[PDB]
């Protein structure tokens, strides 16, 4: 399972 | 100087900064539990440029097929920073393993770096900016931002 990075 | 005149050398040592390259005060360390990571080598001053998070700069549609496409190789990791400019959603997808430092930033939830959008002639950059000074030696680490329960399920580390 992969997670991200995400700019808020 | 006028407060304009502040701003327009200011944007301007930016994009020198974002164009050369340059990724000076840093260098590749393992960090402990974190695989690689970054440490600063030089002081730094809260709001001083860090790095900038490059790889392929992609639409949110193109992200979709490689997240697809990554998620049949588990050996490969996750690198895609997702973020909106103006009336759309891109991402910067930095999988591919290349000599820049940024991609090998860590996370905390109480770091020392603040990811920001800078565009230069409507092109976004996704920049690292100092968001506290930075002593030499100490690791760089930025928040990822992901919040998703399965998520912090596969990487207990995103809760700290
Ligand atoms: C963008 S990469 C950062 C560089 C990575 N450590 C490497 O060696 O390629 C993201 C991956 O780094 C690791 N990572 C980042 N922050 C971490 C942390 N606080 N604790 C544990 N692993 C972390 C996880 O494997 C995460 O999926």
């Amino acid at each position: 399972k992969r997670h991200r990075l995400v700019l808020r | 100087k006028s407060k304009a005149e502040l701003q327009s050398e200011e944007r301007k040592r930016i994009d020198e900064l974002i164009e050369s390259g340059k990724e000076e005060g840093m260098k590749i360390d393992l960090i402990d539990g974190k695989g690689r990571g970054v440490i600063a080598t030089k002081q730094f001053s809260r709001g001083d440029f860090v790095v900038e998070y490059h790889g392929d700069l992609i639409e949110i549609t193109d992200a979709k097929k490689r997240e697809a496409l990554y998620a049949q190789d588990p050996s490969t990791g996750c690198y895609m920073y997702y973020f909106q400019y103006l009336s759309k959603t891109y991402c910067v997808d930095a999988t591919r393993e290349t000599n820049r430092l940024g991609r090998l930033i860590n996370h905390s939830k109480s770091g020392n770096c603040q990811t920001k959008l800078h565009d230069i002639d409507g092109v976004p950059h996704l920049i690292l900016i100092a968001s506290r000074d930075i002593a030499a030696g100490e690791e760089l680490l930025y928040d990822y931002g992901d919040r998703s329960k399965a998520s912090i399920e596969a990487h207990p580390w995103l809760k700290h």
